[PDB]
RNA sequence: GGACCUGGCGGUGCUUCAUAUCCCUCUAGAGGAGCCUGUUCUGUAAUCGAUAAACCCCGAUCAACCUCACCACCUCUUGCUCAGCCUAUAUACCGCCAUCUUCAGCAAACCCUGAUGAAGGCUACAAAGUAAGCGCAAGUACCCACGUAAAGACGUUAGGUCAAGGUGUAGCCCAUGAGGUGGCAAGAAAUGGGCUACAUUUUCUACCCCAGAAAACUACGAUAGCCCUUAUGAAACUUAAGGGUCGAAGGUGGAUUUAGC
């Protein structure tokens, strides 16, 4: 039996997101990519480059803003621009937030030499799209 | 390597082995448990080693109406820090030790007489507070599958009631013991036996009956001589209401034979008013603390005989030698009428 | 009743074998206990019924000198068809007769099984040809046309062991020369009551630019 | 298959076509109004409206075709069926002229005739008994008759025992012979006839 | 299956409920399930045949007074009437009486829920005045 | 998703008599049809089908069983074989559904006209990896040209120039048309197949309606989708499995 | 010990069955020869894992050094790391999978039956079942609605992997860790898979299908052995390519056995 990324059923308790709920072979079907650069296409250079950045944005991210994520990432690069695009609940203070905005895009500009912008986008609770 | 590293729920689920051959079957038991615990519980963001004090982060960003400047807690003043994080997380832990303790059932490991409280309330705001449940039996069932082998389920058998007449029972079945809980105690309050008592205390008469190979005789007592029953009759008899009643249990002694055995006749007793209505005449009480003073407990409520009751020299009413051998002072038994806990 | 099961509930069912019943029918539904008796006791009915059509000259005076004898009768579950078998004859001459009689007949006989207004809806009767090696005389047929043309390693394996192959592994070795307990799961012992009994204890408005 | 139920095989048959309309009858009326609503497979390759075309010669080619290589399984067909032409033509330019009335000069003739002098009536069937093999006679369906014809011939032209020829000469050769029903394959027909009438008895089974 | 066209008409016409149908199990003992935790479930059953179509007694018998449901029910000599709270001995199979009992009904029914009408009229008019 | 409505007021007193059958739109449509099969006694295909069951459950906004469904329609053939009017026409024709049936019926291509006048059609086929275009003219002499060359120069063997002539010779049509086409990609046979349907396609502008129709049926203007199979990981071939190893 | 229930099993009954499918039937093979490669055994101072179906060109889309985890010798000790361990345990696990599956079932929550016993719950002219959810299905990918992919639940084999990585428990910490130099990986054999053959539907050349020669001890047949050269590399009797020399077994393969609609 297949398991690579597959959420199992249960007793019907288990909230799913819709990314959670979405086995592999769905990956540009029913969900897309959380990462879009141009490393991958035909002809590009520099794909080792620009997955092992994404590897650990993911991880720096996670850390940086500890039970506040409540999505995974979406990591959008144009030119040399990097834009982190995460959801985030709404219990830590909004100056929390604007503190480690301001901290982790400063960081992380200074890191990979590049200008780095993080967007947050703010719900009340995770989103459940079933429940497994 | 930073990148060889894992978040903690991926540890938590490798490390606590929940999934797996062993816990798939309990091919693997527990009597030392690996038990998760929450590491960013008592952890702030911003607070690390260094004890450095940002300003937005672990501390007031304005200070005296000017904003601060980024410091460093001093190493005596950390220390401070660190010891008292500590002693926050014994005192988590001493709080979480310090949980209170449930009264034992009729045995430290057994599961009967144990309550589980009322019923869940019903879908259209219904409730059952008045109710109280206790559980009878708790069994496990192995049943053979054609793929699985052998697999383990729950058979409950519980018993509720207000204490004010109304009581039943129900069988409950899952694979967890808790669920088997919720189906039997609320399946047992749609199934209620309304049992008559007499004065609100005992039984109407002595009840004598088999229910397949289980026999059950009860006795109507008085007052102040509680429940010298069988420790399952002395938990139902606390929902019903009976609080003076004597019974005796002979052969097979099976819980739910007896259970269904007992509210089966309980249920059958024919009250005084019965009884006068069915005869037309006055049921007169005679008590010899009262002494010869007629005591009529009951009347018919139609028109009442003329004729008086005949007067069979001797009844050929079916007696029991045990009764019969106690009265005459030759039942010895080393275990009847021992000192006891109050019931 | 007998050792032969007659306990079922719906003993007083219509028993209704038609065609049209089966199209009407719980793809799920399976077969039930004493289901195949009423048609193991169906088939033997037909088997009655035709039996006494063939020897009675009234019905048709050809098949009554035929004297055919019916060597199998078992109808289908479908409802669509039946299945009678007859005993085939020595010679293929008088076969020809008896199928040919038989064939032209059926259609009438499955009119006088009507008459039968028990028996009313019968499938179409296949007269099956079987039982007299019908495939055995056909096979002659073709033996006298057939043209027949003029007329007129080791003994290791008998014993059952490779004794030459291990003969040369001896002397290929001579050149390199020269329980425990298992518990009563009834008795399996928990925990679950002590962790009951020890405890259980796993323990609004909103404003703009709050403070 | 890439075709749905829906498709059916194609008729390749001119006359079929230009039948007239008054000659057709109820049944066949409604056949071919049928036919103009259903789906129809592309034409194979092999098979064409040719009036030379010859089901059995292609199916013969068919079965000598080794690897997929049909053009030399054509070219050894068309060079058996050109020897076998100029063998007859050498045997009736040597006859005389009484002779000459029975001498059959067309090669497709004689290979049908030839196959035809092949066909096995009956066949027999390895049958188990009692943890012992015996075979067991059977009349042969008219697809499996011709089959083993044509398997037999292709079987004997392969055989070892002819060293160095060239198969349109050992097939032309073969052909002529099971013409004149004479020939090893001819004669793996009369054996199978003979044990066949050999296991008789066994025919119950 | 003879009456269940007239008995649907009947229950129609005089503002009832009919239930002619295979009978799924737990309509009754079920029902908040089958239909929600609001629906309400009948005050009074009324059966015309209290058999089956196999002669054995309608589930709905056994499970009207499981759910304390007084039925109504016309009893021929080959039925059980021990649960049925008002039994009726009639011939439930002759067409003549099967209509007989749906025009009773039917009248019955019909007649009192005019009589509440008229009564809630008038004690409303005098309320007023 | 559209939504049954409340079957019930405030006072609890379901709206429809058929309540408590748990399927009063079914069993309503079955107490209508079999009243007007009633009545009915006392007073005495081809591009129709019959409605799917889940277009019968959404016409009732309910859940059916299969069998459900088929005693529907039962219903309703036994309502069609009788005499029944204008107002029980109405009825069985909402449940009735318009069947499309798609003609089989090839399409001509037009006839266009070159620098000298002369009439030609164009077609183009497709045989595996072999892509054809065909330029079929109304009057020649039998002369085929692929891709500049003499058929039988371009096609040395006999069954790709045997392919050439099926289309022609089905139409009895040889030595009377001038063919030039282009073909590229796949092997000889791919693309003597490939030509074979350019040519039948371009060819039909110039038989009668009759004539293609008869083509159609001997599989003449059909698209072979027989392409080949990928190769399948874990496999030798593309059916072909790895030996099952001796055990 | 009695009665019953479930499961397992039956050299257990009946009926219908399997579609590249259990047998026959169809085609090409394996089983014989040489070689290539895996494993076993043996050997070696000299890894490890897989190892009935479901191991055996398997982890490896790959070992001359490196890779490397192995052997011998020498060396280092807060050590690339707020150390390290390819040490034990896959019968503690996550992770990723095999297998039935070339399946269609699993099941929360209720309800009813059996006296409220373990258990059971279907009849369509219907007799107690209703069921969220998961799977199948649908949909999507590829050239279609076909086909092929993909998907394929629960559970089965404490199936495989602690040596991908991570990790629970136990163990080592001047050594079970780290580094250097050299070295091992052979065949008396057995066996699995594959390659090339045994030839005339062939061999060689031209051509890419209208040809000319060859055709049995100078034929067919080694991708093997031996010798030389070249390529890669610091390093090649060793790896690969090419040339020369050599011209062997093999003559279409018993029981048995694989794949294909
Ligand atoms: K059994
Ligand atoms: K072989
Ligand atoms: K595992
Ligand atoms: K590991
Ligand atoms: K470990
Ligand atoms: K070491
Ligand atoms: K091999
Ligand atoms: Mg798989
Ligand atoms: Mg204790
Ligand atoms: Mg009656
Ligand atoms: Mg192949
Ligand atoms: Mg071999
Ligand atoms: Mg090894
Ligand atoms: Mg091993
Ligand atoms: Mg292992
Ligand atoms: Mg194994
Ligand atoms: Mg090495
Ligand atoms: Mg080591
Ligand atoms: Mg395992
Ligand atoms: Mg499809
Ligand atoms: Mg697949
Ligand atoms: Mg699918
Ligand atoms: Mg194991
Ligand atoms: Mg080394
Ligand atoms: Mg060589
Ligand atoms: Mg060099
Ligand atoms: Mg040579």
């Amino acid at each position: 039996k297949n398991r690579a990324a597959r959420v199992r059923v249960s007793k019907g308790d288990k909230p799913v997101t819709y990314e959670e709920a979405h086995a592999p072979h769905y990956i540009a079907h029913r969900k897309g990519w959380l990462s879009l650069h141009t490393g991958n296409l035909d002809g590009e250079d520099h794909a080792a480059e620009r997955t092992v950045e994404d590897v650990f944005l993911r991880k720096f991210m996670w850390g940086t803003f500890p039970g506040c994520l409540a999505d995974q990432l979406v990591l959008k690069r144009r030119g040399n621009q990097l834009e982190i695009c995460a959801v985030v609940l709404r219990q830590l203070s909004p100056h929390k937030y604007y503190f480690l905005v301001g901290y982790s895009e400063t960081l992380l500009s200074y890191f990979y030499k590049c200008p780095v912008r993080l967007h947050l986008q703010t719900v009340p609770s995770k989103v459940v799209y079933k429940y497994l | 390597s930073f990148f060889t590293k894992l978040t903690a729920d991926e540890l938590w689920k490798g490390a606590l082995a929940e999934t797996g051959a062993g816990a798939k079957k309990g091919r693997g038991k527990r009597t030392k448990k690996k038990k998760r615990k929450d590491l960013n519980r008592g952890q702030i963001i911003g607070e690390g080693r260094y004890g450095f004090l940002w300003p937005g982060l672990n501390v007031p960003l304005m200070k005296n109406g000017a904003v601060q400047t980024i410091a460093q807690r001093s190493k005596e003043e950390q220390e401070k820090v660190e010891a008292d994080m500590i002693q926050q997380r014994e005192e988590w832990d001493r709080k979480k030790k310090m949980k209170v303790k449930r009264e034992r059932g009729w045995s430290g490991n057994s599961w009967g007489g144990i309550s589980l409280g009322p019923p869940d309330p019903g879908p259209c705001g219904e409730t059952y507070e008045d109710f109280d449940t206790r559980i009878l039996e708790v069994r496990n069932v192995f049943t053979m599958t054609a793929k699985e082998g052998r697999k383990k389920s729950i058979r409950v058998l519980v018993a509720v009631g207000n204490g004010k007449g109304a009581a039943g029972f129900s069988i409950g079945k899952a694979t967890d013991r808790m669920d088997a809980f919720r189906k039997a105690k609320n399946r047992a309050v749609h199934h209620l036996h309304y049992i008559e008592r007499y004065e609100d205390h005992t039984i109407f008469h002595d009840i004598s009956l088999r229910f397949k190979r289980t026999h059950i005789k009860m006795k109507k007592q008085p007052k102040g001589y509680g429940l010298r029953c069988h420790r399952a009759i002395i938990t139902i008899c606390r929902l019903i209401g009976i609080k003076d009643m004597y019974a005796k249990v002979s052969g097979s002694i099976n819980m739910l034979s007896l259970t269904q055995g007992l509210f089966r006749g309980l249920s059958r007793q024919e009250t005084h008013q019965q009884l006068a209505d069915k005869k037309g005449l006055h049921v007169v009480e005679i008590r010899e603390e009262c002494g010869p003073l007629p005591i009529v407990v009951a009347s018919p409520r139609g028109p009442l005989r003329k004729d008086p009751e005949p007067e069979d020299e001797v009844p050929d009413v079916k007696l029991d030698w045990e009764d019969v051998k106690t009265a005459q002072g030759m039942k010895r038994s080393v275990w009847s009428n021992l000192k006891r806990a109050a019931t | 009743k007998v050792w032969y099961e007659s306990p079922s509930l719906g003993s007083h069912s219509t028993y209704k074998p038609s065609k049209l019943e089966f199209l009407m029918r719980s793809t799920s539904k399976k077969t039930r206990k004493e289901d195949h008796a009423r048609l193991r006791a169906l088939n033997g009915l037909l088997y009655k019924a035709l039996t006494d059509l063939l020897c009675t000259p009234e019905v048709s005076q050809e098949l009554y000198d035929l004297n055919v004898e019916l060597s199998k009768v078992s109808l289908t579950p479908d409802f669509s068809a039946c299945r009678a078998y007859w005993k085939t004859t020595l010679s293929a001459e008088q076969n020809a007769h008896m199928e040919a009689v038989l064939q032209r007949s059926a259609a009438h006989m499955r009119h006088l099984l009507m008459s039968q207004q028990t028996l009313r809806n019968v499938p179409p009767i296949v007269f099956v040809q079987d039982k007299g090696n019908a495939a055995l005389a056909e096979l002659d047929q073709l033996l006298a046309v057939a043209d027949f043309g003029p007329r007129d390693t080791t003994s290791s394996s008998l014993c059952g062991i490779d004794h030459e192959a291990l003969n040369k592994q001896i002397m290929e070795y001579k050149r390199r020369k020269d329980g425990r307990k298992r518990a009563k799961p009834r008795l399996e012992q928990d925990s679950s009551l002590k962790s009951y009994l020890s405890g259980e204890e796993v323990e609004e408005y909103e404003c703009y630019a709050p403070d | 298959s890439r075709y749905s139920p829906e498709f059916k095989d194609p008729l390749i048959d001119k006359e079929y076509y230009r039948k007239p309309v008054e000659e057709l009858t109820e049944e066949e009326k409604y056949v071919r109004e049928l036919k103009k609503t259903q789906l129809i497979k592309a034409a194979p390759a092999g098979k064409t409206s040719s009036v030379f075309e010859d089901p059995v010669i292609s199916k013969f080619t068919n079965m000598m075709m080794i690897g997929g290589n049909k053009v030399l399984a054509r070219s050894l067909m068309i060079q058996t069926l050109e020897a076998v032409k100029r063998k007859q033509f050498e045997k009736y330019h040597a006859a005389s002229a009484e002779e000459q009335a029975t001498i059959e000069r067309n090669p497709y003739t004689i290979f049908h005739q030839a196959l035809k002098n092949c066909e096995p009536m009956i066949g027999l069937v390895p049958i188990l008994k009692g943890g012992r093999f015996y075979q067991v006679p059977v009349p042969l369906p008219d697809r499996r008759r011709r089959f083993l014809a044509m398997k037999w011939m292709i079987t004997e032209c392969r055989d070892k025992k002819h060293q160095r020829t060239l198969m349109p000469e050992k097939l032309s050769h073969k052909l002529l012979e099971a013409f004149h029903n004479q020939g090893p394959v001819i004669k793996r027909k009369h054996d199978l006839h003979k044990m066949a009438e050999a296991n008789r008895a066994l025919a119950h089974y | 299956r003879q009456f269940s066209y007239l008995i649907e008409n009947m229950a129609r016409d005089c503002g009832e409920y009919a239930h002619t149908r295979y009978f799924r199990g737990g309509m009754l003992t079920n029902a908040r399930l089958l239909f929600g935790p609001t629906v309400r479930l009948p005050d009074l059953i009324i059966f015309l045949h209290t058999l089956n179509n196999i002669f054995e007694p309608h589930v709905a018998v056994r499970d009207a007074a499981k759910m304390n449901i007084p039925t109504v029910g016309i009893v021929d000599t080959n039925c059980n009437p021990c649960l049925i709270t008002y039994p009726v001995p009639g011939n439930d199979d002759s067409p003549l009486a099967v209509h007989l009992y749906c025009r009773l009904f039917q009248t019955a029914i019909t007649r009192a829920k005019e009589k509440r009408q008229q009564v809630e009229a008038l004690y409303r008019l005098q309320g007023q005045k | 998703p559209r939504q049954r409505a409340i079957q019930w007021g405030e006072d609890g007193r379901p709206f429809h008599y058929l309540f408590y059958t748990g399927k009063q739109s079914y069993y309503s449509l079955m107490h209508d049809v079999y009243g007007m099969l009633l009545n009915l006694e006392k007073h005495q295909v081809i591009g129709s089908r019959w409605l799917i069951k889940e277009e019968l459950e959404e016409m009732l906004v309910e859940k059916l069983s299969d069998l459900d469904y088929m005693q529907f329609i039962r219903l309703l053939e036994k309502l069609l074989t009788s005499q029944c009017g204008a107002a029980e026409e109405e009825f069985v024709q909402r449940f009735r559904r318009s069947v499309t049936l798609e003609s089989k019926k090839q399409l001509i291509e037009p006839v266009q006209y070159d620098e000298q006048g002369m009439a030609f059609s164009k077609s183009e086929g497709k045989r595996k990896t072999a892509k054809a275009e065909a330029i079929v003219y109304k009057h020649g002499s039998g002369r085929i040209k692929v891709n500049g060359i003499d058929y039988q120069l371009y096609f040395p063997i006999t069954q790709d120039r045997e392919q050439l002539m099926f289309p022609f010779h089905f139409v009895d049509r040889l030595g009377k048309h001038d063919v030039t086409c282009t073909v590229s990609g796949g092997g000889r046979s791919a693309q003597a197949g490939a030509i074979r349907l350019a040519m039948a396609k371009a060819l039909c502008s110039f038989v009668t309606e009759d004539e293609v129709e008869w083509m159609r049926q001997a599989g003449l203007l059909t698209t072979d989708p027989r392409v080949r199979e990928r190769k399948k990981p874990g496999q030798e071939g593309a059916r072909r499995k790895f030996t099952w190893k001796k055990r």
